[PDB]
């Protein structure tokens, strides 16, 4: 584990057009990762702290790159 | 004894058990008891009971 | 947005300052120091 | 027997890289390396001269 | 890795008895667990930090047991 | 029995060379024996009093020489 926690990090579906929408997703992000770059914002979210990732979906410290991808895919809209 | 610091200085406890605190002559005494009027027993004027 | 964030409730987190929004912080102050009693 | 001892420390000024639009990491070392000062402090430039 | 460094600590080989000595030892211990637990005192050794581990042999922040046993291992007496 | 206690002397095996050693020994030494002569200075020992031998070999006080003996002795470099 990062053992400096986790930032639980939840979207939540939403209707873009007919046919088109952004799917629900669950992540946690090692608290260093997220501390260091994130882009969540305006994105129909919740977030929390915790000392164990929450969600089946983590982004350890050594990732960087595969979360910051990870994370713009959040807005990522399909059928 | 498991402070290093102090004796407890106070104590908080439910209605029956100030009730009675107030009832009971603390001083070193021959058994006695009454009304109570050691400490306040009511919780509308305060939570401060008194001085036990 | 300017979301500051908040600790990770992780005591390194805290001692260190690290924020999870935007603002790094200085560090947690002090309360004092406790120093064991010495027995009589 | 005798000796001197000493403990000094140097660092980075915050914006020597210039380039960065931000650093990484929100915490990190001012201490000069490979990854942070070698042939990027802005606050200074060298030159070499030949034919003199 | 331990994402905060470690602590580097080299043992020397000692002539404890007849045919009996304590082996020289390599171990890299990330550094809050070393900062936790270190009875590397009156060992016959060395130490340095370093941003990777030096060794072969490394513990990590969630071996803290297996680190503490390891630790008092350095002055077993063998063969 | 000395009765009068005994000095318990602890001396610990070391290396001389190769192939040379000054074995470990344990002895226990009548008090007014150990009183009469000691030459255990410089020799890589530990002792204390007490009122019985601590160890299985003693030397009585009614033995002199052998106790001097025993003492050059616990120099002795064997292979």
């Amino acid at each position: 584990a990062s053992a400096r926690g986790y930032v639980n990090i939840k979207t939540f579906e939403q209707k873009l057009d007919g046919n088109k929408k952004i799917e629900g997703k669950e992540v946690s992000v090692a608290f260093p990762l997220y501390s260091d770059v994130h882009k969540i914002s305006g994105a129909h979210y919740q977030t929390f702290p915790s000392e164990k990732a929450a969600y089946s979906t983590v982004y350890e410290e050594n990732q960087r790159t595969e979360w910051i991808a990870a994370n713009e895919d959040l807005w990522k809209v399909t059928g | 004894r498991q402070t290093g610091r102090g004796e407890g200085n106070f104590i908080i406890a439910s209605r029956n058990v100030v009730n009675v605190l107030a009832s009971v002559d603390t001083g070193i005494s021959y058994a006695a008891q009454g009304l109570a009027t050691g400490f306040s027993t009511d919780t509308t004027k305060s939570v401060f009971a008194g001085v036990l | 947005a300017e979301i500051g964030g908040d600790h990770g409730y992780n005591a390194t987190n805290i001692a260190a300052g690290q924020t999870s929004g935007a603002v790094t912080q200085i560090g947690p102050a002090v309360m004092g120091m406790v120093r064991r009693a010495i027995p009589n | 027997v005798m000796g001197f001892k000493t403990r000094y420390g140097i660092g980075i000024n915050p914006f020597a890289e210039s380039a960065a639009q931000a650093p990484a990491s929100r915490i990190q070392s001012g201490m000069p390396s490979i990854l942070n000062s070698l042939g990027k402090n802005a606050y200074f430039r060298r030159v070499y001269v030949k034919g003199i």
